[PDB]
């Protein structure tokens, strides 16, 4: 029984007697181990003895000693030494810890050797003592019908054999089981797998299971194509639509891919798809024609500007230079965005004449936000100010070429050849200041039209503008080249534009180059660290400004603790208020995924002696919390509203305007205090100048698009980071430093509508749902789950957040599929009985085509 | 499922370490409001 | 399955606040230098 004398008798002869001696020891291994541990070195010495054949049973004894000694690493070695006595299926606290310890050490070596070889799990690169328990644990979880621990550990183990082989045996094909399995693999691996190559294969292997399209989830396969940006998988989706013929399923795939894909993937869906055959109904869909048509028509049906509250805002004073006129013009241009209403410019004469020279840019560019989405008459709005028709002056003429950039952005291939010809004419030299103004709006318009597509002609045309060292259009040339270099970009253009920033020192140039060097690196993560190190080591104020946005864009989406430590040390050690403001704003772009921890960090930075630090955290809080929940961020911005600093209250009103969209009517109790401050701060002369100027746009953002459009960034509809939405918010960070850039914000405003259309072509009918919904669209600025139906759930405005409780009635000619898919841009639900009257109403969308 | 629970217990232990930040932040705000 | 996802999400707060309390001490040292100038 007592193992103390037996362990000392193992140095004698007759090894057959030692077999019987070890039998009585296995009882006290969990009892006397604190005593017999003095004889433990004799147990380990016999394992290496070639004449000792009892190591099979001797390994079990030593496995329970070192473990209870407090060494978890040793318990794995002695347990797998024999590879026989160890039983993983036995349920005890001794085995479960050894299994969890072997997996923990296996993840550390899996994240390293994966770079050299991806086949390491099939090879000897890893010592089998790590993979022995790791393989037996997965097989034990598969027999227990538990996919939480099996799939969760597989993502940490970085092994492709587990997910690929086990999924084939677990196939239940309802057919909704395989959809949730990938959803558990997609959601967890993003915050777990640190290597973009491993998660690239997980989405690729899952494509071969659903490739047959047995009424499976297309949104799951769409997120695979968008994340991988593969041209072969995008074309393969339409290859299966030719075999299985469905008008409803093939449509929803086409509307979804055109919005989330970049300019490079749209060429495969149009040019490459035409060569291999296509659907005549789906060709125009992938070209973006219906996408812009839905945004313009849905806003025109229900439109409330409420000019009564706006008249009192813009009639206060004619002075304060353009800062008052710019505030009311940029704000009003948001309310009519997409509805094509010129009443501010046309119906009101005096507010246009009171503007200054450079102030006429906002009055002209306001129509670009208003008429955004018009691919036909968008040029006729700027027709009198186009080149060759001259203009009232050359300061206002430059805004016309920029107005075409906001409307046609991404569709501006026709204007791409038109806008670059004006740059070549002015590329020689400039004799006047307003000449660069015409080049300023031209370079920004072609940058938006070519945004997302790499063009060597636009890069070389704007490169000659940088050589001229223009104090006005110098930033426009840098921003135009950065939008073409979005994504991986050109590595040669990284060091070239960085060299011109050190050679040419200018405020409007280098600052634009610093932002341009941030746009060229998008989603590169550690690949952009070479440029980040050069900016952090330099003491230049403008180079440190672009260093934060370079970290913001590359490290966005999935959060990274390495990018947090960089932005935190810069906002503290550096004494520059503009750089501290850029570091706290750059933190919000990395936190876009998790909006719950964003206010907690802002509360820590809400108390500071610097105004720019509190001003940066104000707008950075509203970036991630715009279209998300957690209404408590309003109370965080309350003390910033009382800040005597002028520009802090300006960014505070804008941040409040982003979170409070559609929060009225007994949703957020703070909507009463924000609506009073609209007319109170403007009319009162005791407040700050920039405070009332920001309250104008603050009232204009909540009323933008006629109370309809909302700011959607990193949602379930897109599936990834929106390129147009993240760039527009960066431009807002520069307001009074040079000239308001707020016109770029129009890319983030999208309406909220739910409509089925048809299964073939454009319809926009009129029907009713009557499902549980909050009261929003019928609550406009004036002069508990009860399962109770709402007035009309079709179209209107409402809210995307609380619309998850809205169902779809099946009593009409349509049928529900996703049970409120909840996608406002894609829409186009399934029609089970086409060619039947829907009570269709033809919209004005023909004018936008 | 015990591997996740035992690991989560460390977060609750480090939660009391976050309490040390409130003592330093309030002492820092007293110096900020003073200057 | 939320216990696995929310597990690694809480370390982001422990990562920032670990070096953030150290920045308050560096700021406190700067306030002491400003306090000597006030005298």
């Amino acid at each position: 029984t007592t193992a103390a004398p037996l362990l000392a008798l193992l140095r004698e002869n007759q090894d057959s007697v030692k077999t019987y001696a070890l039998e009585s020891i296995n009882n006290v291994v969990d009892q006397l181990w604190s005593e017999i541990s003095n004889e433990l070195p004799d147990i380990e010495a016999l394992y290496d003895d070639d004449t000792f054949s009892d190591r099979e049973m001797a390994a079990l004894i030593a496995s329970k000693v070192y473990y209870n000694l407090g060494e978890y690493e040793s318990a794995v070695k002695y347990a797998l030494a024999a590879k026989d006595r160890f039983d993983i299926d036995e349920k005890s606290q001794f085995v479960e810890t050894i299994v969890s310890k072997s997996i923990e050490m296996y993840v550390q070596e899996a994240s390293k050797q994966y770079t050299k070889d991806e086949q390491f799990y099939t090879k000897d690169i890893i010592d089998p003592k790590l993979t022995s328990i790791f393989e037996r644990m997965i097989e034990k979880c598969l027999k227990a019908s538990e996919l939480k621990l099996a799939l969760g550990i597989a993502l940490e183990g970085y092994r492709l054999d587990i997910i690929e082989s086990a999924l084939k045996s677990k196939l239940d094909q309802s057919t909704s089981e395989n959809v949730k399995i990938i959803n558990y693999l997609l959601t967890l691996a993003i915050t777990t797998v640190t290597n973009s190559k491993f998660r690239s294969s997980i989405l690729r292997k899952s494509f071969d299971f659903l490739m047959n399209m047995p009424n499976c989830d297309y949104l799951t396969l769409n997120k695979v194509v968008v994340n991988l940006n593969d041209a072969g998988l995008a074309l393969q989706l339409f290859k299966k639509l030719k075999e299985e013929n469905d008008e409803g399923l093939s449509a929803q795939i086409a509307f979804d891919l055109v919005s989330s894909a970049s300019q490079q993937l749209l060429e495969i869906l149009v040019t490459e798809l035409t060569a291999q055959g296509y659907d005549p109904a789906l060709l125009n869909i992938l070209s973006g024609l219906p996408t812009c048509d839905y945004y313009n028509t849905f806003l025109l049906n229900n439109k409330n500007i409420d000019i009564g509250l706006l008249n009192k805002s813009k009639s206060s004073l004619d002075g304060k230079f353009s800062l008052f006129h710019t505030a009311v013009s940029v704000a009003n241009g948001f309310m009519h965005a997409g509805t094509t209403d010129n009443s501010f410019i046309k119906a009101n004469l005096p507010w246009l004449g009171k503007a200054q020279n450079w102030a006429k840019f906002t009055a002209t560019a306001s129509l670009g936000v208003i008429h955004k989405g018009n691919l036909l008459e968008g040029k006729k709005v700027m027709a009198p100010y186009l080149p060759g028709s001259r203009a009232s002056s050359r300061f206002i003429k430059g805004g016309s070429l920029y107005g075409l950039g906001l409307i046609y952005a991404g569709f501006g291939r026709d204007t791409t050849d038109y806008l670059k010809n004006i740059i070549v004419e002015n590329s020689g030299t400039s004799g006047d200041e307003d000449v660069d103004v015409l080049l300023h709006g031209a370079s920004l318009g072609i940058g938006l039209a070519a945004m997302g597509s790499a063009n060597i002609e636009v890069y070389e045309a704007l490169k000659e503008v940088l050589y001229n060292d223009s104090a006005t259009s110098g930033e426009a040339a840098a921003l135009g080249m950065g939008l073409c270099m979005l994504g991986t970009g050109k590595p040669e253009a990284i060091h070239d534009m960085f060299t011109y920033s050190q050679e040419t020192q200018h405020g409007n140039i280098t600052r634009g180059l610093a932002v341009g060097l941030a746009l060229i690196n998008y989603g590169r993560q550690e690949l952009a660290d070479d440029l980040i190190t050069k900016m952090l080591a330099s003491d230049e104020s403008l180079l440190r400004y672009g260093g934060a946005f370079t970290i913001a864009l590359a490290y966005a989406g999935t959060g990274n603790n390495s990018a947090v430590k960089r932005l935190l040390h810069v906002a503290v050690s550096d004494s520059n208020d503009d750089v501290r403001r850029a570091a706290v704003i750059a933190l919000g772009f990395v936190l876009l995924r998790d909006y719950t921890t964003v206010p907690r960090i802002v509360q820590l930075l809400s108390k500071s002696h610097n105004a720019h630090v509190r001003c940066g955290t104000a707008f950075a809080l509203g970036i991630a919390c715009a279209g998300k929940g957690l209404q408590s961020a309003i109370d965080v911005l309350d003390p910033l509203t009382k800040d005597p600093v002028d520009f802090v209250r300006q960014a505070a009103m804008i941040a409040l305007s982003m979170i409070l969209i559609q929060q009225t009517e007994k949703l957020n109790p703070q909507v009463a205090d924000i609506n009073k401050n609209f007319l109170s701060v403007i009319t009162n002369k005791h407040q700050e100048g920039l405070a009332k100027f920001g309250a104008c746009v603050a009232q204009g953002i909540m009323n933008a698009g006629g109370r309809n459009v909302t700011i959607q960034l990193e949602n379930a509809d897109t599936g990834t980071l929106d390129t147009k939405s993240v760039v527009g918010l960066v431009m807002f960070s520069q307001f009074w430093y040079w000239f308001p850039l707020a016109h770029f914000l129009s890319l983030s405003f999208t309406p909220t509508t739910v409509i089925g259309i048809r299964g073939s072509d454009q319809a926009i009918p009129k029907f009713q749902m009557n499902c549980y919904a909050k009261e929003d669209a019928f609550s406009y600025p004036r002069m508990k789950y009860s399962s109770k139906p709402y007035k009309v759930d079709n179209m209107t405005r409402i809210l995307p957040q609380q619309s998850r409780y809205i169902s779809f009635i099946k009593d009409d000619r349509f049928v529900p599929v996703r049970k409120f898919k909840g996608n406002n841009g894609v829409v186009v639900l399934r029609d089970r009985e086409p060619k039947e009257p829907v009570a269709l109403i033809e919209t004005v969308r023909q004018m936008k085509d | 499922e015990q591997k996740i629970q035992e690991t989560e217990l460390k977060i609750r232990s480090k939660t009391e370490n976050v309490r040390r930040l409130e003592a330093q932040r309030n002492a820092l705000n007293d110096k900020v409001r003073f200057i | 399955y939320f216990k696995l996802k929310k597990l690694e999400k809480e370390y982001e707060l422990l990562t920032l606040q670990e070096d953030y309390i150290k920045d308050e001490q560096r700021h406190l040292k700067r306030e002491l230098k400003r306090a000597q100038e006030e005298v």
